């Protein structure tokens, strides 16, 4: 309402809040979860106590804490 | 710093959320690796399934959230 | 060591808290002392068989 | 019923290969009527290839072609290719140039080289480097077509590893024969790099090293590393190759042309196979250089996709959508003193196995000189000082905070070359002590345990234990649970105590009060007697034996073994009194359900000592290392330790 | 008596253990007390309570603790 935007909200395919693992046989670390689908693109804004710390702030921008 | 927890034994059983800041945080330390690997060998799939836990005598400790 | 004698002996005072700066006391020589192994292969034998634990009884309970 | 050609491009004894096959009675094994034709091309340059290859595919309906031929040559893999698009044979190169990989492979050709990408290599070489611990490496490339390709492969590899690699320097050389040879000494004498990894032909190799012998970047103080590339014919090295040089290559290295054509021809025949089980017939012949069947006619497609997978004799050799090996097993090859290509690691799956704990360096010819700085530790387990475990297969190595360690043993166990040496991983309270002397007095070492004796025991003269390998020069240090006495102290010299110690007695409930009480000294005189005992060859043991000969002779009796059977021996009640060392017994009683009492408060420690860092006697480490454990001391670091590791549930 | 020595004690002057001070308008720093004794020849062995450090352990040899 602030901010003038619409917006439709869906639910976590996997509920995992997110972190960084190696795919398969020790390749490229991806994401999991919620910070997996904000990266990927399948969300424009994550709306959820998703805590603050340096590895998820190396990636995505945190706003100041609610 | 409890003792309990720095000296896993089979008795007591502690965990957290999987994929989470928790995990990351106890990930990064180093004086954290015997609780680290006794919390992932136990590790739950959601808070509410710890809750329970904690509530049915199945998990002695559970780590998360304020 | 010396203020828990002192403590003990005088009364009136009491040690508190938990050692902060675990050490030992030295015999302290020139380095490269020749004797140097000498005076600690005696240490180490009088630790041993029952000499320390004499000295602690008779002077400092 | 299945045909197979081999193709053989070798101009040496060509017609002895052919007169070795062509025989179909050999490959029984295979589940099919092996129908072999052997071709035998003479100059293998590209008319000879295209125009036998053609008048073979077009008059015998040939299934598939086997392919090998010298490390000489070059393009000949483009051409195999080019045929096999053209005609939509499957083709099976097996060694020889031939078999270096072409990454894009002309989207409709099944070609299946039999050899390893570069990009597996990197990772195989990156692997080696994590294992003796080598960063700070250079990168040393020459104009040779693909360099562009090794930069990716290594920048990539090194960049997705856990490990924090350091590039040096990346420089670009002609290496062309006769030429310009001023402009490369130059840039090779600013080279400060301890380990070096190049790419090029064998004759850009061998140019290579002899100028770098000439700015001496060959001496005991430098590695390298090529791919398989580099090198030719490994059953004669040349004379420019230093010794040391490493090199992966896939496990069939050491096999026979013979061998290797069987190889190819099983792997042919299980496809055909597979695709026969599934589709109830044989594949369709190979068709004719004289037509371009331009649509895939997706029967060729499935018998290329049956022949991907293929396993034989237990070996993977699953190929990769490139047209590659993927997933094989190779093994790691090096150069030793008698300019042999001696195997010294495996890959099997994604774990490193290699022999030689240490890296060996030699001084040009001879005189394996050692390093200054690399110690050889000795040690066992202890429990809260010193604990062992298998790493995990599944990631290959172990977590950090984990130092790895090895058993005590030679090749008597490994029966060959499947485990040499047991690798395990050590933690504890004395591996964080010797993680930090390491990272404060810099030097490098090695841990390896103990298999003969436990501690330290003169046997007749002769020293076994930690004391034994440290007093005969085995090792240059031991570290754990092992205590100071006189006795050992003649023999070798010790650090300064770093953690506190002595005699202890442990009773499960003030009984006793007091090691020199009656019931200790007089036992037989009455009563039921007092049942006290200890595990033998140690410290304590020494003491109560020099001091108390009655007690020492009524404790052989209950001569235990184990400290863990002596608790269980003190709560069933075979025996009331355990006495061992302080340290540890400290630590057994704050981790207890029912939370055993030492006699006295704070166990009355007699005899007090402490553990130390056995040495040589008269070595130079002796004082760094103590000053290093006294720093340590002062800044309250082994109160950390000591809080992370000894800490109680019921001490309190 | 073990070590077949006869001996001669003396008090220390200034009645210091020992550590090692900058004077102003001095060119380097000194030990006073018992190890400024030991170090200068004014005697040949520190028999008294001594604590065991790194900084004395530099410029002095310690026996094993007593
Ligand atoms: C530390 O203690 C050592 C053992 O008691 C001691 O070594 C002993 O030294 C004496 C010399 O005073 C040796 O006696 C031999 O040499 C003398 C003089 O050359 C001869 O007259 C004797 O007959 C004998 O051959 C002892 O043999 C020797 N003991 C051992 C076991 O080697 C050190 O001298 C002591 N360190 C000191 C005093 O600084
Ligand atoms: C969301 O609301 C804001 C104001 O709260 C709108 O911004 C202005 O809205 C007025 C409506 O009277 C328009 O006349 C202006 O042109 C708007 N300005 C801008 C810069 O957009 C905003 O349009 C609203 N978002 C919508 C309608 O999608
Ligand atoms: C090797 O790969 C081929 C291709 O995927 C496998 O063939 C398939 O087998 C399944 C099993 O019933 C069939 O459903 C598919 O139709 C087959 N596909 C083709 C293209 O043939 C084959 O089974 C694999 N072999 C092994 C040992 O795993
Ligand atoms: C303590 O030392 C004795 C003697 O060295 C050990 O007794 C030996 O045990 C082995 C069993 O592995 C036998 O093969 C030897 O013959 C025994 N030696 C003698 C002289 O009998 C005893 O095992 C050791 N105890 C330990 C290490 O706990
Ligand atoms: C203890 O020291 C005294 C003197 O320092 C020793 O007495 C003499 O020592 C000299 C030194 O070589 C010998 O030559 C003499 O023979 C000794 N005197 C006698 C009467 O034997 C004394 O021997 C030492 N005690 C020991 C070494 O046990
Ligand atoms: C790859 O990952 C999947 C999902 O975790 C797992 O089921 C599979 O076993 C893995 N395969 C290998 C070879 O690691
Ligand atoms: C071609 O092959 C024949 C026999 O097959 C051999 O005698 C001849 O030397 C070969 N040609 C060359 C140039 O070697
Ligand atoms: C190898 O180890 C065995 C113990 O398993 C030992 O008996 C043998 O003497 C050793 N051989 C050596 C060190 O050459
Ligand atoms: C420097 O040392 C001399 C020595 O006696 C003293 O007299 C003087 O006051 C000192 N200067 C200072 C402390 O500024
Ligand atoms: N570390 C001991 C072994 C166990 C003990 O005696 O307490 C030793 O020096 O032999």
């Amino acid at each position: 309402r602030t901010m003038n935007f619409t917006y439709e909200v869906h639910l976590v395919a996997d509920g995992k809040f997110g972190t960084q693992e190696r795919v398969n046989n020790s390749n490229k670390k991806e994401w999991n979860g919620m910070m997996g689908e904000l990266l990927s693109g399948q969300a424009d804004m994550i709306v959820a106590p998703l805590t603050i710390n340096n590895e998820r702030a190396q990636y995505i921008e945190f706003s100041k804490p609610f | 710093n409890d003792p309990r927890l720095r000296n896993p034994s089979d008795k007591f059983i502690y965990a957290t959320v999987k994929q989470s800041s928790v995990d990351i945080y106890f990930r990064r330390q180093v004086e954290l690796s015997t609780m680290y690997r006794h919390m992932e060998k136990h590790n739950y799939e959601s808070a509410a399934e710890a809750i329970q836990a904690v509530r049915d005598n199945k998990l002695h400790a559970f780590i998360w959230d304020s | 060591a010396v203020l828990e004698f002192e403590a003990s002996q005088k009364c009136d005072l009491v040690t508190t808290g938990e050692l902060f700066f675990r050490s030992g006391f030295g015999i302290g020589m020139r380095k490269d002392s020749p004797w140097k192994q000498n005076v600690s292969l005696s240490i180490l034998k009088s630790h041993e068989n029952g000499f320390m634990e004499d000295l602690d009884k008779t002077w400092v309970r | 019923a299945v045909t197979v050609a081999v193709v053989f491009g070798s101009s040496g004894p060509l017609q002895t290969q052919a007169r070795t096959r062509l025989t179909s009675q050999n490959f029984l094994d295979l589940p099919l009527e092996i129908q072999p034709l052997t071709v035998g091309v003479n100059n293998t340059n590209p008319s000879s290839i295209l125009t036998q290859i053609c008048g073979l595919l077009g008059a015998a309906r040939v299934h598939g072609i086997v392919f090998e031929d010298n490390v000489d040559t070059e393009a000949v893999a483009q051409l195999l290719d080019f045929v096999s698009s053209q005609t939509h044979v499957p083709i099976l190169s097996i060694s020889g140039g031939s078999a270096v990989v072409l990454t894009p492979k002309e989207p409709g050709s099944a070609f299946l080289q039999l050899g390893v990408s570069l990009e597996q290599q990197l990772q195989v070489l990156f692997k080696v480097l994590e294992e003796y611990d080598w960063s700070a490496f250079a990168v040393i490339t020459s104009l040779h077509p693909g360099h562009a390709l090794f930069l990716e492969g290594v920048r990539a590899v090194a960049d997705a590893s856990y490990l924090s690699w350091r590039l040096l320097d990346v420089l670009t050389l002609e290496l062309g024969p006769g030429g310009p040879r001023a402009r490369t000494q130059r840039l090779l004498r600013q080279v400060d790099a301890p380990v070096l990894v190049a790419y090029c032909s064998r004759e850009e190799a061998e140019v290579l090293f002899a100028e770098a012998a000439q700015a001496g970047l060959v001496g005991p103080g430098h590695v390298w590393l090529v791919p398989n590339l580099a090198l030719g014919s490994t059953d004669a090295p040349p004379a420019a190759f230093p010794v040391g040089l490493i090199s992966v290559v896939t496990e069939s290295w050491r096999l026979s042309l013979r061998q290797k054509v069987r190889d190819g021809v099983a792997i042919l025949a299980l496809g055909a196979h597979s695709y026969r089980r599934q589709y109830g017939t044989l594949p369709a012949p190979a068709g004719d250089c004289r037509s371009h069947p331009g649509p895939v006619s997706p029967a060729r497609e499935a018998f290329y996709r049956h022949l991907l997978n293929v396993t034989w004799e237990g070996r993977d050799f699953s190929f990769s959508p490139g047209g590659y090996l993927v997933r094989p097993t190779m093994v790691v090859i090096a150069l030793n003193r008698h300019r042999l290509w001696e195997m010294v690691g495996r890959w099997d799956h994604g774990v490193l196995y290699m022999k030689y704990p240490v890296w060996p360096r030699y001084s040009t010819s001879l005189q394996p000189v050692v390093d200054s700085r690399h110690l050889t530790v000795a040690t066992l387990e202890e429990r809260p000082f010193v604990i062992v475990e298998s790493p995990d297969p599944g990631t290959g190595g172990c977590v950090p905070n984990t130092v790895p360690c090895r058993r005590q043993s030679n090749h008597t166990f490994s029966s060959g070359d499947l485990t040499p040496y047991t690798k395990l991983c050590c933690k504890g309270f004395c591996i964080d002590i010797l993680k930090k002397l390491a990272k404060v007095v810099k030097f490098s070492y090695d841990l390896y345990l103990v298999t003969n004796g436990k501690h330290g025991k003169r046997v007749r003269g002769v020293w076994n234990g930690m004391i034994g390998e440290v007093y005969y020069k085995r090792a240059d240090m031991a570290i754990g649970s092992l205590t100071i006495n006189e006795e050992r102290s003649e023999i070798i010299d010790f650090s300064v105590p770093f953690v506190e110690t002595g005699i202890s007695v442990m009773v499960s409930r003030d009984t006793v009060s007091g090691l020199s009480d009656k019931k200790f000294q007089r036992p037989q005189d009455q009563y039921p007697p007092f049942r006290f005992g200890t595990v033998p060859n140690g410290s304590t043991e020494r003491n109560i034996r020099s001091n108390y000969r009655d007690m020492h002779t009524h404790m052989v009796k209950f001569n235990q073994r184990s400290v863990e059977d002596a608790l269980t021996s003190l709560k069933m009640g075979k025996l009331d009194a355990f006495i061992y060392d302080a340290a540890v017994l400290n630590y057994m009683a704050g981790k207890d359900e029912g939370c055993k009492l030492v006699t006295i408060g704070s166990g009355k420690v007699f005899a007090t000592t402490g553990y130390g860092i056995a040495m040589q006697k008269d070595s130079h480490w002796k004082r760094a290392i103590d000053l290093a454990l006294l720093q340590l001391l002062g800044d309250g670091e082994t109160q950390k330790l000591e809080t992370v590791w000894l800490s109680g549930i019921c001490q309190n």
